[PDB]
RNA sequence: AUUUUACCAAUUAAGAAGAAUAUUAUAAUAAUGGGUGUCUUAUAUUUUAAAUAAAUAUUUAAAUUCCGUGUAGUAAAUUUAUUAUUUGUAUUAUUUAUAUAAUAGGUGUAUUAUAUUUAAAUUUUAAAUUUGUUGUUUUAUAUUUAGAUACAUAUUUAUAGAUUAAUAUAUUUAAAUAAUAUUUUAAAAUUUAUUGAACUGUAAUGUUACAGUUGUAUGUACCAAAUAAAUAUAGUAAGAUUAUUUUAGUUGA
RNA sequence: AUAGGGCAAGUCCUACUCUCCUUUACAAAGAGAACAUUAUAUGUAAUUGUAUGUUUGAUUGGGGCAAUACUAUAUUUAUUUAUA
């Protein structure tokens, strides 16, 4: 009810049976008494380390800007970042170093985390943008169909004259006023809305959510997420060994499979993907935080038989990382391959965001060593990207004797001479007196 | 319309009028340790006399202030029991009056007795002890004991830093700007400001004590002492402001939604309280005796049942049909193996 | 006073609700008269005659 | 309605996605001819010629010096009415500035800039605005 | 409600009829200056989008445009100093908005430019060429990827030839051709040949 | 409807006009007209300044500039185009004239 | 439109027959009753009650020989601030006290003098300093305050005005 | 606002000061004619 | 670009009203927003839950997901009380 | 011997599969008119025609014109495709029934004005209509239910003038590129297609023939007929329109 | 008997309009005759019908504007215009 309404207190007795239970009801001894659940802050989810333990070196105290390591401690073989780190606006300006676990639940080494990804301080407005987009997008628009006056299936004829009978003037009573009738403007799937998300906002919100998980200490870096066998018993055994609570009421785990440090992959590991199909709350997501630029070909009602909501026709796939899933699942697990892919796909965006007086310095400090120009040995890439690059290298040979050489286009663009034919009203190329231009067909 | 207030007007109730409970020093600490590191009486009339004495103090009529404080102290001594807050406070005022008049020895004796009474008492007021330390420092400075006055000021500073809450003053005054619903006019409510110097007298007392300590250091010629005391004063003001800070909600005019006032004015935690008792540093005690779901290793500490048996994982598809159920026969066995031991 | 002088050309300066009741009564009377007239013209029974 | 109704038991009709209106439907040629908008974005006014818009007999008006060519702003009431007719396209979005009386380069090019049109090479960069392409040496229509 | 502001959904509808009227949803005295109206964008009209010389100089200073190369609309688009919204035919016109000097020579190829901007460029020592183009030429310049061979470029229309392409003041790129005489002298000399003034395989071999 | 107001005394109940110290509608119109006329006369106390070309409204500035364009490009004093849209003659001498 | 549906259905049990049986009739009757009671309370109840009190006081005055008119005027003249409710209560439960009040009003006892205006003591005009001590005006004000303190009640501070005024010397310490 | 307030004050003063005007026959206000003070048949005592 | 409407979230299915949005999904015609509210005075059923909007993680016999209440299925054994303990459907006396 | 005044009171816990191979949308793979209690006989069981149609189209320019009724190949057989009882109750969401009934043996008064018990006082519909604001007008037995749509908000990749009738000119400051919607009930309506002569009105000798730009007052118990389809300038008819405890300007210009 | 149970209605005079009638004019049918080209048509179609829709808002008027500026000269003038 409303606090100010009299109904809020119109009941004055009978709420409690004055006789207490003999099982758990107790008394308040005094301030020295520690009451369960009591806490000075309004915690709607009053959890502690025992309920939902955090996987991080330190409990996230306000004294620490983040629970993870701030320096590369010498006890472990610290690994740097795949790409150089530049602190953009919104980054924590602090060094993020986290320990990497193995399938045995024991740390093997430590890894640097990019501030632009796990160091972008969260903001509630952006997180809420992401959450609202996901909530609106994850509805079953096909089930939002309702009948209409023209669909009620009643005779199209005045049921009786205006004044002759003695009842209200009603003709063709298909209207909402009647129980069998419909609505003038009912809800239809093609009338509903599917919001259009921007790649920039989506990436920013996803990185803010990742940083929020990192701050809360729910983040865990794992070397590999492979199973001995593709069954579910092996997956449950791995969860038990790693102390992952995938029960429906345990906290949940989100998995960015990706790949290992040496062999990042965009495709889920076969065995783990097969074995991760378990009833309990446990979600598997792609190793990407970006999203394909959403579009809407039917931006106007040009296709009248479009049985889909107005708006973007390319909504984010369900398995994509999102704020809703990140909040619902307690722990987050990210593989070295996932980190590699995230850094690889966000490096260009970070550099473009950087201002110009730092952009110009980038190459000076060596953050723009392009493998294509031979400045450096080619960088590490996922299995699929490396295969595609090898295919390109192998196929580059055939573009040698043809004028349409993509690698060396317009080779004779300088030695040729350009002439203007007034009679033809055109401009043409000539090499050694031979017309090289092409009279475009029409 | 416009109001002239030519006739009596009842002051409007506002959240800034909350009766703030004064900070009190803990019962397990000793002011002496820190240093060494009812009969009927017309209290209304004696309060009139005390107010008149305060006015004389402000007006510079120190002899008259001392004369009034003499009667007030006599009355309080007769009325209240020994080692009482009112008695020590009136003795502080009397010591200040003596110091201003010129009876430095009398002022020193009175403030020393005040400190003795504070040590003897239990849970003394933080503001009261800070004011007593300030008065002792001023008296020592007047006597010429600059070093001891500075020591007293520093002691007051450390006492307030270690036993003062810097956000409690504006706990209920921090979300007031959110009450405002109009932007074109009556927008002073969206920027309503309450001065910490007025809503936290301990802060003002310590600020004055640190200013006097800085002046004494400058007079002596010391540099490190002045730097540290000024920096501590700056940090104190920074703490107060930080506790006062907040973002802006709705900016432009809002029509209706007057029931949002309940949300706007609440026990909103202050920044200092939030940082102190964050959910992780100040963990929540969760007794599984009164809870159903418990961690994997402590599955046996759940709310006891008369005689309970596990049926399945509650798979909603079980209701559907033979094939749907057949597609989940081993789920319960696998879950049991997962939760084994 | 008239009902809506701006719409007198449409509703005769009388509320349609009052006009609705008046026309209901008059139409009841007219329907009864028409049924009687049909019976008279067809031989005491409208459908049958 | 209720489940046990023949009205919904039988299938009368089904409605499609209702077609939308032309985006520049309320940009009227009468305005585009009579008036023209000019001035700063937040202080722009619509102006029209000033004079006697009437046809006399042959010998009535003789001194052309009386008739002079000049522009004067239309009445603010009519300007507000026309700007409203331009605004009504998108009413929820208060941030969207009113549509211009005459289309400009940015407005013409935004549609082609969109992704779906970004792929359409035949409609990009003022294809219709540009003059016609030269036809082929031999061209027949039969 | 129109005459009463925001009213609660509860009731009090009796005093509101304009609200329902709006829910259910002088030019005649002014003359027509022309058949198409004032500022009519008839087909073939040269309506250039502005390109602030100050904006171009700012881009150069920041570093999005390389001074060492002859700037073109394609280079501007790739550097992202202009958006696709403002690329309509005929293209851009250079305007010297608030610019008094150009410290360094700049070589640009736009579809039009102001006299002041051309003077500033020439005084600074750079060069400007009014490369007036048709739709095909503009599209080819913006998307050279799609044309592996130099497709025959049709010359602009008569309006373009008169105004921009063959205008010495605008530095029209066809001024030399228009001024030539042999093309009028004989069909053989109708066209005069012009020439520029005088690998790319990303994979390399690792060497230690 | 009538704007109801929270009362502070029965005098507000007896009150009919919310602002008794405010002139009625006709007197408001009279006072506003007098104030506007006085302000206009104060503005026009000085003569009609002949503003330059650049200061003309948007619908005269460009016409004047186009009319005098040739003289701007070929500089010689004594060139004035007698345009029609320019400011009208006041009829009396002024300080700015 | 809001009506006190839930609030009034609760007390709908206080009506009879059709109103108590049918929700709509009972709610309408209760709404009407509440509105009429509100109007009566805000515009006639006080008048009726104070008229009754007036009549009771008048009857007491008549029994004692006076009447409400003269009694009210003489109470005003004598400055006895007894509200009419208090006068009725005294007449009904303390007839002797009411008769004493009537006798006071009847008697030619001089009514209390009007309140005095603040008087500036000659000490304010006395120069200070003449050409460690206290201003004579301040000393006089302190003496008046101490006298008020002592006269407010039988406090144990003592009746010695001079001793109280010399209190600060008790806390003073001789150098 | 200053001009409007001044005009309102002037209007109030003009409409509230000249309560009554001398009869036009005795002296025409519109013709600038004014009537002086005739104290012949007057008295000095405070009656 | 435009933030996704917060009313389009499936957190509320209000009864059709005078004020709304073309994309605001209101309750169907002839249907009530709150399932248990057959009458304005009806009480919320105790221990009976009607899962709505998603497939439940854990479904009890006493609850409803997409069927109606029948004693022989919702209450197999009356003397037994089902509940969720340690993420399992556990039944006690 | 005889006998207990008159009047006044109230709705709630539900006994049992008397609710599911259910209701709606959803499948882009079938398809010669589905017809069981059917069950020879084919002179007698034939529907075809270059057109906006069970095939349904990504933008604001210019442009005919007395309210501009308006936008092109995007890939060339390229995956926007008219789907479909189960190899998941198909999946996902959504919706859902009024069969059923001890309830009390007397708180207020007893010569008449209306709930709160100290006696009194107060009290005697609501909504819309009526702008000459009513005593005009219309609706409401009651219980429960059904019943009506203008997005209250734009975080780094990012870049946005004008101006002439026209040529032309362009000395010279912004910006969160987003579109799809727009109460509800009701017009004497008109339009398309179709049937009716068992009533009635004629001709023929009960039956036959003639029918809605129409046959002979009427054409099957409302003749501007009947049946089927439709949401016309619903506007310059009218009615209805779901969210109390509120927080700022003018009351006849 | 009163209220309820549809009712600004009745007569009378004036004014305007509708229905209706008619023809020589207006629009407009359909149909047809005739004509051009060589028993079926195409292209025009001034007759007729008048079935049908109209047939008392005239500011789509009147006035005022009248090359020969500027400095200057001469003539004439219905008693101060006129012309170069
Ligand atoms: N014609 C246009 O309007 C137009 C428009 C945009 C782009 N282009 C590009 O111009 C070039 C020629 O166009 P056109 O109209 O003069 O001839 P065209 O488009 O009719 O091509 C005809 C033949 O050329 C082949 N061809 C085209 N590109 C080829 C390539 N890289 N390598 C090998 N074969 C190729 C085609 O397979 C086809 O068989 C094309 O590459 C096209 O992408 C042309």
């Amino acid at each position: 009810s409303s606090i100010f309404s009299p109904r809020y207190d119109w009941r004055t007795s009978g709420v409690h049976d004055i006789a207490p239970r003999d099982e758990g009801d107790f008394l308040y001894q005094g301030p020295q008494h520690v009451l369960p659940g009591a806490h000075p802050l309004p915690l709607h989810h009053p959890h502690n380390t025992i309920t939902r333990p955090v996987i991080s070196p330190y409990i996230p105290s306000p004294q620490r800007s983040h629970p993870y390591f701030t320096a590369p401690l010498p006890e472990l073989p610290h690994f740097s970042t795949t790409k150089p780190i530049v602190y953009t606006y919104g980054t924590m300006k602090e060094r993020i170093i986290a320990p990497v676990f193995n399938l045995k639940n024991e740390v093997i080494y430590t890894r640097e985390l990019d501030p632009f990804i796990f160091g972008m301080y969260p903001e509630v407005e952006e997180l809420s943008k992401n959450l609202t987009y996901w909530m609106v997008r994850c509805q079953n628009f096909a089930s939002k169909w309702d009948y209409e006056t023209r669909e009620i299936w009643r005779k199209a004829k005045k049921n009786w004259p205006n004044t002759g009978m003695g009842m209200p003037r009603v003709g063709n009573r298909k209207n909402h006023l009647y129980t069998w009738g419909g609505r003038t403007k009912p809800s239809k799937p093609w009338n509903m809305l599917m919001p259009t998300m921007d790649v920039k906002t989506w990436s920013k919100s996803n990185r803010m959510m990742l940083t929020l998980k990192m701050l809360q200490g729910r983040l865990q870096v794992v070397d590999r997420l492979t199973l001995e066998e593709p069954t579910q018993e092996c997956y449950l055994e791995l969860c038990r060994n790693m102390s992952w609570d995938v029960r429906h009421t345990g906290g949940g785990v989100l998995f960015m499979d990706g790949g290992s440090r040496i062999t990042p992959s965009s495709e889920f590991d076969r065995a783990f993907f097969f074995g991760s199909f378990f009833n309990g709350r446990n979600k598997i997501v792609r190793p990407t935080v970006l999203c394909d630029e959403q579009y809407d070909y039917n931006k106007t009602a040009a296709k009248q038989r479009m049985k889909g909501p107005k708006g973007a026709k390319n909504p984010i796939p369900i398995n994509r990382f999102n704020a809703y899933d990140a909040m619902k699942h307690d722990r987050l697990v990210i593989t070295e391959g996932a980190l590699m892919q995230l850094e690889d796909e966000l490096y260009e965006h970070k550099l473009q965001i950087l201002p110009p007086h730092i952009r110009n310095q980038l190459p000076e400090y060596g953050y723009l060593d392009s493998e294509a120009l031979g400045d450096c040995v080619p960088s590490l890439k996922t299995i699929q990207m490396e295969a595609a690059a090898r295919t390109e290298e192998a196929e580059s040979d055939m573009y040698k004797s043809f004028i349409d050489n993509p690698y060396n286009p317009w080779k004779d663009n300088m030695d040729a001479s350009y002439a203007v034919d007034g009679a033809d009203g055109t401009v043409q190329k000539f090499v050694d007196g031979k017309k090289v231009s092409w009279s475009m067909l029409s | 319309v416009t109001r002239l207030y030519t006739s009596y007007y009842t002051g409007v109730l506002y959240p800034n009028q909350l009766v703030q409970p004064k900070q009190r020093l803990p019962a397990d600490v000793s002011v002496s340790a820190i240093l060494q590191k009812r009969p009927y009486v017309p209290l209304g009339e004696v309060a009139k006399l005390e107010l008149q004495g305060d006015y004389y103090m402000e007006g510079g009529m120190f002899q008259e202030a001392l004369e009034h404080y003499g009667v007030v102290a006599k009355a309080y001594n007769y009325a209240y029991p020994e080692n009482h807050a009112q008695r020590i406070g009136i003795r502080i005022k009397l010591s200040a009056a003596f110091r201003q008049t010129g009876r430095l020895e009398s002022s020193l004796a009175n403030i020393e007795e005040v400190l003795r009474m504070l040590d003897a008492s239990t849970r003394p007021s933080l503001e009261l002890i800070c004011e007593a330390l300030l008065e002792l420092g001023i008296t020592r400075e007047a006597l010429g004991m600059k070093r001891e006055a500075t020591e007293a000021y520093e002691e007051a500073l450390e006492v307030v830093n270690s036993f003062h809450n810097w956000g409690e003053s504006h706990r209920m005054l921090r979300l007031l700007p959110r009450l405002g619903r109009r932007f074109n006019y009556n927008f002073e409510e969206k920027f309503v400001y309450f001065s910490p110097f007025d809503y936290d007298r301990t802060f003002a007392l310590v600020d004055q004590c640190l200013e006097r300590a800085e002046t004494i250091f400058n007079e002596i010629g010391d540099v490190e002492g002045a730097i540290r005391v000024l920096q501590q004063r700056k940090e104190m003001i920074d703490k107060k402001f930080f506790n006062m800070r907040d973002f802006a909600g709705r900016i432009h005019t809002m029509r209706g939604h007057w029931k949002r006032r309940a949300q706007h004015l609440t026990n909103a935690p202050t920044p200092d309280e939030l940082l102190r008792y964050s959910p992780t540093i100040h963990q929540v005690h969760r007794d599984f005796k009164y809870e159903l779901t418990a961690p994997i290793g402590r599955e046996k500490e759940v709310m006891p049942g008369v005689n309970r048996l596990v049926l399945d994982m509650g798979n909603p598809y079980r209701r559907r049909g033979r094939l749907s159920n057949k597609m989940l026969k081993d789920a319960d066995h696998k879950f049991a193996n997962y939760v084994r031991q | 006073p008239l009902f809506h002088p701006q719409t007198t050309g449409v509703h005769g300066g009388v509320p349609p609700r009052q006009q609705q009741r008046v026309m209901d009564a008059i139409t009841w009377k007219a329907v009864c008269f028409r049924r009687g007239l049909l019976a008279r013209r067809k031989g005491g029974r409208a459908k049958f005659g | 309605p209720k489940m046990g109704c023949e009205e919904i038991t039988r299938k009368a009709r089904r409605v499609q996605l209702q077609p939308t209106e032309y985006l520049a439907q309320h940009r009227m040629q009468v305005w585009q001819l009579r008036f023209k908008e000019m001035g700063p974005p937040f202080s722009r006014v619509w102006v029209a010629l000033g004079g006697k818009m009437r046809r006399r007999r042959v010998g009535r008006q003789v001194d052309v010096k009386d008739m002079r060519y000049y522009w004067r702003p239309i009445e603010p009431q009519y300007q507000r009415l026309y700007m409203s007719r331009l605004r009504i396209r998108d009413h929820s979005n208060k941030l969207r500035q009113p549509m211009r009386l005459r289309a400009t380069n940015a407005d013409i090019g935004s549609g082609s800039s969109s992704i779906e049109w970004e792929r359409a090479s035949n409609r990009k960069y003022g294809a219709m605005l540009a003059p016609p392409k030269r036809q082929d040496f031999e061209f027949r229509v039969v | 409600m129109i005459k009463m502001g925001w009213m609660k959904i509860g009731g009090s509808w009796k005093y509101s009829r304009g609200y329902n009227d709006r829910r259910r949803v002088r030019f005649m005295l002014a003359p027509r200056v022309s058949a198409g109206g004032p500022r009519n964008r008839y087909e073939g009209k040269l309506v250039f989008s502005p390109l602030r010389l100050s904006k171009l100089l700012w881009a150069i200073d920041t570093g999005r445009i390389n001074p060492n190369e002859v700037i073109t609309l394609y280079h501007l688009r790739q550097a992202n100093v202009v958006g696709e919204r403002e690329i309509v035919w005929p293209g851009f016109v250079l305007i010297s908005n608030g610019v008094r000097r150009v410290p360094y020579p700049i070589h640009i190829e736009l579809q039009n430019a102001s006299a002041e901007s051309i003077r500033l460029i020439e005084e600074a020592g750079g060069s400007f060429t009014c490369v007036y183009m048709t739709h095909e030429g503009l599209y080819q310049e913006l998307h050279p990827e799609e044309y592996p061979i130099f497709m025959d470029q049709e010359l602009p229309e008569r309006r373009g030839l008169e105004s921009l392409a063959t205008n010495p003041s605008k530095r029209g790129w066809l001024t030399r051709w228009y001024e030539d005489s042999s093309k009028y002298a004989h069909p053989a000399a109708g066209r005069r040949y012009s020439h520029y003034l005088k690998t790319l395989l990303p994979w390399h071999s690792y060497n230690t | 409807l009538v704007k109801r107001h929270k009362i502070t005394n029965n005098q507000m109940l007896l009150m009919r006009r919310r602002e008794p110290y405010k002139p009625t509608m006709k007197d408001r119109q009279e006072i506003a007209d007098r104030a506007k006329l006085e302000e206009f006369e104060r503005k026009n106390a000085d003569g009609l300044m002949f503003v330059p070309e650049k200061a003309l409204p948007p619908w005269q500035k460009s016409l004047a500039h186009n009319a005098k364009a040739l003289g701007s490009r070929i500089n010689f004093r004594g060139f004035r185009v007698r345009v029609a849209d320019g400011q009208d003659e006041p009829g009396f001498p002024t300080p700015f004239r | 439109h809001y009506r006190a549906k839930l609030e009034l259905d609760r007390i709908r049990s206080m009506l009879r027959g059709r109103a108590r049986l049918e929700r709509k009739v009972g709610l309408k009757r209760l709404f009407f009753l509440m509105r009429t009671q509100t109007r009566y309370r805000v515009e006639q109840q006080a008048h009726w009650e104070r008229a009754i009190v007036r009549k009771n006081v008048d009857s007491a005055a008549r029994e004692h020989g006076t009447g409400w008119q003269h009694l009210r005027n003489e109470l005003g003249r004598q400055n006895v601030m007894l509200l009419p409710r208090s006068q009725q209560l005294l007449a009904q439960y303390e007839p002797l006290a009411f008769r004493a009040v009537v006798e006071l009003c009847a008697s030619r006892i001089p009514p209390p003098p009007p309140p005095v205006v603040a008087s500036v003591p000659e000490e304010s005009y006395t120069l200070w300093p003449p050409a460690s001590l206290s201003h004579p005006a301040a000393r006089v004000e302190l003496r008046c305050g101490v006298e008020r303190v002592l006269r407010r009640g039988p406090s144990g501070l003592g009746n010695n005005v001079n001793e109280l005024i010399d209190a600060w010397k008790e806390f003073d310490v001789s150098p | 606002a200053a001009a409007a307030a001044a005009a309102a004050a002037a209007a109030a003063a003009a409409a509230a000061a000249a309560a009554a005007a001398a009869a036009a026959a005795a002296a025409a206000a519109a013709a600038a004619a004014a009537a002086a003070a005739a104290a012949a048949a007057a008295a000095a005592a405070a009656a | 670009p435009r933030p996704a409407p917060r009313f389009a979230m499936g957190h509320m299915l209000p009864h059709r009203s005078n004020v709304g949005s073309q994309f605001l999904h209101t309750q169907r015609h002839g249907s009530r927003s709150t399932w248990y509210k057959k009458h304005y005075f009806s009480l919320r059923p105790f221990a009976i839950q009607r899962h709505h909007g998603t497939t439940p993680r854990i479904l009890l016999d006493r609850s409803l997901w997409k069927s109606l209440w029948i004693t022989k299925l919702q209450l197999p054994d009356i003397n037994r009380w089902e509940r969720v303990v340690n993420s399992r459907r556990v039944t006690e006396d």
